[PDB]
């Protein structure tokens, strides 16, 4: 039943300054701050998280090995596989219809 | 019309309901006549137009949405896409439609 | 027309051969009705009389269907097959299978086979057994009871996507309340686009439960035409038992088929009979079987093919009445009305083939038999009424059988399991009106089954003790069997423990019921009450 | 002990009477509702 | 159950019970009905 407060020098109760409770090994009740939650990455084209990567503050990821914020396929670590898949079927019906459109108007150029 | 063959085919005849399992008999070669309906996004579309002409198989442009098309062939659930395994009692196949 | 040759699809040569030589000299309405459709992209619902070709109507589309589909080549998958038939007892599938081999017997060579593969429940082969066979012979057509059939398919070795059409015979009974589960779970293994044929002797009363199996593009079908004698005796239970005797050495017959509600009352009943027969009750010669449904498969199999094979009785359960066709059969018996009135006319039905003189019999109770007949009178059925003697009986019947019950334990032990069943199997009884436990005559019952002492029911508590009134004490009744003689010795010197268990496991209960501490302080506060106004009234 | 079987059957009938109009009822609701929302989606 | 029709655990297993005796029942009750 013991009253605590914080231990720093900003006396509102703002996000930035966040309290908990935690018994002490002296027996005693004592805040503690606690830091704001890291966000996971999410993807580029659709905003879901990315699966795969470790979620940290944006100063933590300097520290951690490239296996633990990236995917070994294409475009991993920025956009997730279901946007990949679209974009490589895309591109390549683009690039058919292209070969199309060109032979179509080679046709109807050459009767003159 | 166009319902009526339709109606007589899932009767009588074989026929597959969906993207997945259009594109599966269409790799399969066992399509006869494909169904698109006129709602279905423009990407599946083009794949599976392309999945056609790689196929050889007859492309048919339903006039009317999915759930127009779901409603022609029988189920009370939105259908895509249809392909004709084998037309059965019906003469889809034989008017070209 | 009936003629094969101007059929609409030309059937093929090999099948045409199988015909002629096998005969029928014609084509049956049944046949002539179904086959151009079951094998015309339509489902088929078919109702039609016993013995009217109904298994050739659904074999010769099944072979048809096969061939056309590309079935018997070598670009047909393994662990792959067309064709399901299904049957709601053993020996009915086993009997369609036959059929379906003595058409395939005069199959061409040069060509890849067309096999068939029956799926009962055996002692002599397992499941695995099954697969084995299965994948090794590669056969196309499948014939089997539901039980080892869903067993079969629920293995992964067994695929069944290649299946185009499905056969239930009986279809009535594979929809009915018991099998609409096991029946379930099998069609929703195979595809959904596929051809099926129901065919049922009663298939009307199945109603809009044919819709469960599936149906695409469904046909009903109906085909109509004295041939036999329908009767009743209303007789006292307990002499039931001896008006069979005074039927069976009176009556003139090549087979009778005597029905029993259980199969416990089949064994007793028959080992009952060969003792009175061993003593010359009966002078005839007569064999007498007796098959239920419970025996293992082979007994079952050699049991059917020694009585179908010189005058012979038969003590059967339902499993017998539906569907088989044993020739020659002149009587039925139906010592008890069914348990539901859509079977009786199967169970009278195994005779009236072709006009046959056969004769039915059923006995009632005396009781409720006013609501029996007009019931049947609605739905199209009228018995007249048979009057019988009770020859042979002035005293001794049920002193005979109960001096035989007292020689072996075990007698009296199935006597009573059986007596015990048999009002199980009253209890499950449709048209409720008509067969009431209440008005149930359980002394004569018990009289009929020569038993000593009504068994604890809640039936025999509340709706009606010993029968014999010199009573008989259990101890020194003998089990006359070795084994089992020193196991009950030593139950009865365990009585007071085995009570004392009973007595903890009562305890245990009483405490452990709603509110037990609240039900014990109503039963002080009730006890106080009560046992003070016993002495306050009497001061 | 006739009472009982009048009650029950007189029961068991209008219990069959009811299903079959909240079956009916259903019936017709539902496909109305399906229909309606079949046709929302445009 | 969601729609309240049951209030309790032997509600739901008496509401059971009895429907596997109705649904056991109704294919005879209208002959028995026709009969009387
Ligand atoms: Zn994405």
């Amino acid at each position: 039943a013991q009253r605590v407060t914080f231990r720093r020098r900003n006396p509102y109760n703002t996000r930035s300054n966040k309290i908990k409770v935690v018994k002490t090994p002296g027996g005693i009740l004592r805040a503690q701050h606690v830091k704001k939650l890291a966000t996971r990455p999410k993807c580029g084209d659709c905003g879901s998280a990315l699966q795969g990567i470790s979620t940290l503050r944006p100063r933590q990821y300097a520290t951690v090995s490239k296996t633990h914020k990236t995917v070994s396929r294409a475009y991993g670590g920025s956009r997730c596989a279901n946007c990949v898949k679209e974009r490589i079927i895309r591109a390549f019906l683009i690039e058919e219809q292209k070969i199309v459109k060109k032979v179509v108007k080679e046709q109807t150029e050459a009767a003159k | 019309s166009i319902n009526q063959k339709l109606a007589l085919v899932i009767k009588s005849g074989k026929y597959t309901l969906g993207y997945k399992s259009t594109v599966k008999s269409l790799r399969q070669g066992k399509s006869k006549l494909i169904i698109i309906a006129a709602n279905t996004p423009v990407l599946r579309k083009s794949e599976l137009e392309y999945y056609a002409m790689l196929s050889k198989t007859k492309v048919y442009y339903f006039q009317g949405g999915n759930n127009e098309l779901g409603t022609a062939v029988g189920k009370l659930f939105r259908v895509g896409v249809v392909s004709i395994l084998e037309a059965g009692d019906s003469d889809i196949l034989t008017t070209l439609a | 027309s009936l003629e094969w040759d101007n059929l609409g699809f030309s059937l093929l040569p090999w099948i045409r051969t199988g015909l002629d030589v096998m005969g029928f000299e014609t084509m049956t309405p049944v046949q002539a009705s179904t086959i151009p459709m079951l094998a015309g992209n339509k489902d088929v619902v078919v109702d039609s009389v016993t013995g009217s070709g109904k298994t050739a109507a659904f074999v010769i589309p099944v072979l048809e269907k096969v061939v056309k589909e590309e079935a018997n080549t070598s670009k047909f998958k393994k662990a792959h097959f067309h064709s399901l038939i299904i049957a709601p007892t053993r020996e009915l599938s086993r009997q369609i299978e036959s059929v379906v081999l003595s058409f395939l017997e005069h199959y061409p060579s040069d060509l890849f086979p067309i096999k068939c593969q029956l799926l009962v429940g055996t002692n002599e082969a397992t499941v695995r057994d099954d697969v084995s066979n299965f994948l090794r012979n590669r056969p196309q057509i499948l014939i089997g009871t539901p039980g080892r059939v869903l067993d079969f398919l629920q293995m992964p070795a067994v695929k069944t996507s290649a299946c185009s059409m499905v056969v239930m015979d009986e279809a009535d009974r594979l929809l009915d309340m018991s099998f609409i589960k096991d029946t379930e779970k099998i069609l929703r293994l195979l595809p959904k686009q596929r051809r099926t044929g129901l065919f049922s002797a009663t298939m009307r009363s199945a109603g809009s439960d044919i819709f469960k199996t599936g149906l695409r593009n469904p046909v009903r079908i109906t085909v109509n035409s004295s041939s036999l004698k329908l009767n009743y005796c209303v007789v006292n239970p307990a002499e039931k038992l001896q008006l069979l005797v005074s039927i069976l050495n009176n009556y003139k017959f090549k087979k009778c088929i005597v029905y029993f509600p259980t199969c416990v009352s089949v064994s007793y009943f028959y080992s009952f009979i060969q003792y009175l027969g061993k003593r010359n009750i009966l002078v005839n010669e007569v064999e007498i079987f007796s098959l239920h449904g419970k025996l293992q498969t082979s007994a079952r199999t050699k049991t059917l093919t020694a009585f179908t094979d010189s005058n012979s009785v038969l003590f059967t359960t339902d499993v017998a009445a539906r569907g088989i066709d044993i020739p020659d059969v002149d009587l039925v018996i139906q010592l008890d009305p069914p348990t539901n009135t859509d079977m009786f006319m199967h169970r009278c039905g195994r005779t009236g083939r072709a006009n046959r003189v056969g004769k039915a019999i059923t006995f009632l109770n005396e009781g409720r038999e006013e609501d029996f007949i007009p019931f049947m009178q609605v739905k199209n059925v009228e018995l007249e009424e048979l009057d019988l003697e009770v020859k042979g009986i002035t005293a001794n019947f049920y002193e005979d059988f109960r001096n035989w019950i007292l020689e072996d334990r075990d007698r009296f032990d199935k006597g009573v399991k059986a007596y015990v069943a048999f009002i199980k199997y009253y209890s499950n009884h449709s048209a409720t009106s008509i067969f009431r436990l209440q008005s149930l005559d359980y002394v004569g019952i018990a009289k009929l089954y020569g038993l000593f002492r009504l068994p604890r029911m809640p039936e025999i508590t509340k709706y009606l003790n010993w029968l014999v009134d010199p009573p008989v004490n259990m101890d020194e009744y003998k089990y006359k069997d070795k084994k089992r003689e020193k196991e009950r010795q030593e139950t009865l010197k365990n009585i007071s423990l085995i009570n004392d268990k009973k007595k903890l496991k009562s305890e245990l209960k009483k405490k452990n019921l709603a509110w037990s501490d609240k039900t014990l302080t109503k039963e002080r506060k009730l006890e106080r009450k009560e046992k003070m106004s016993l002495k306050r009234k009497a001061i | 002990e006739e009472e009982q079987i009048e009650k029950d059957l007189q029961g068991l009938q209008e219990k069959q009477r009811l299903n079959v109009k909240r079956e009916r009822r259903r019936k017709n609701e539902m496909k109305q509702k399906e229909l309606q929302r079949m046709q929302m989606n445009m | 159950s969601k729609g309240n029709a049951f209030k309790h655990k032997r509600a739901l297993v008496e509401h059971i019970i009895q429907a596997k005796a109705d649904a056991q029942r109704e294919k005879a009750l209208n002959e028995e009905a026709e009969a009387r």
